[PDB]
């Protein structure tokens, strides 16, 4: 996150650090005990990923991470990267042993589709992550969150050569110097309602970071509800 | 009387399904149950999905 601010411990306790070949190489959000939702760009069925909730800062000991490993992928059926990297990006990782819930540890809220669309047209978002704190600079020891506003489509559009389609939304600012960034991928994009938190968008591109007149691309959270409904049910 | 889930959500703090004779029906995400007065929500279990417990409470000093 470029522009951010530090996170209070537990201010984002949905908040999962992933680590693999590189650490905290990616972000995710708890669904629920056993289940973390993330960015499909940053996964793929067998290389090894480790999750860690209840993590703060990267670096230290603060005694409510919890460590799990991963048993399963599942990258969205839609998603191709040979056709298009970004696409339906997003992902599940179910995890092999049960997070404990507590107040660093809670799963993230989600609405239905509807609702889910209803939230995110509030048009203010946080988005988090232990990111590049610059584009093509260092990355956080203490986890950065930002809020940022949803961008008009039409704008966002004409903001790129590229193609932002309709399973993708835009936030950010016109004027740069504050955005999501490399590794903060997978992670949330969520909106308060009520004093509670939904998710509403999953941290997924962007050309460069913060610079002005370009967006942070994220997925649309409302059109993946159902399935992420069906594959992670407990009961 | 006049409530609707089309206006305020028919005044519930999270969702809203249309009953008979224009009253709706509240309810709430897993892990939240309906308070008393049938529009808001309150935790039903020990840490409900989306809630921070945690205190943010801070302060800035010259
Ligand atoms: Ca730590």
């Amino acid at each position: 996150v470029v522009g951010g601010e530090d996170a209070k411990p537990g201010q984002f306790p949905w908040q999962v650090v992933l680590n693999g070949k590189v650490d905290a190489f990616c972000g995710g959000s708890i669904v629920n005990e056993k289940w973390i939702v993330t960015a499909a760009h940053c996964v793929e069925t067998g290389v090894k990923i480790t999750v860690v909730a209840g993590e703060h800062n990267i670096e230290e000991t603060e005694h409510t991470e919890q460590k799990r490993n991963v048993i399963r992928i599942i990258p969205h059926h839609n998603y191709n990267a040979a056709i298009n990297k970004y696409n339906h990006d997003i992902a599940l990782l179910e995890l092999d042993e049960p997070l404990v819930l507590n107040s660093y540890v809670t799963p993230i809220c989600i609405a239905d589709k509807e609702y889910t669309n209803i939230f995110l047209k509030f048009g203010s978002g946080y988005v988090s992550g232990w990111g590049r704190v610059f584009h093509q600079g260092q990355s956080a020891l203490v986890l950065q969150y930002l809020r940022v506003p949803l961008v008009d489509r039409a704008t966002c559009l004409r903001s790129t050569k590229f193609t932002i389609y309709n399973n993708m939304f835009c936030a950010g600012f016109h004027e740069g110097g504050r955005d999501s960034c490399q590794g903060d991928s997978g992670g949330p994009h969520v909106t308060e309602v009520e004093g509670t938190s939904f998710l509403t968008g999953i941290i997924s591109w962007g050309e460069e970071c913060a610079m002005k007149g370009k967006y942070g691309i994220y997925t649309k959270v409302s059109r993946y509800v159902n399935w992420i409904k069906e594959k992670t049910k407990l009961t | 009387m006049d409530v609707t889930c089309n206006i305020k959500n028919g005044r519930c703090e999270q969702f809203c399904k249309n009953s008979a004779d224009n009253k709706v029906v509240c309810s709430c995400t897993e892990g939240y149950r309906l308070a008393e007065n049938q529009k808001s929500c309150e935790p039903a279990v020990p840490f409900p999905c989306g809630r921070v417990s945690v205190s943010q409470t801070s302060k800035l000093t010259r």
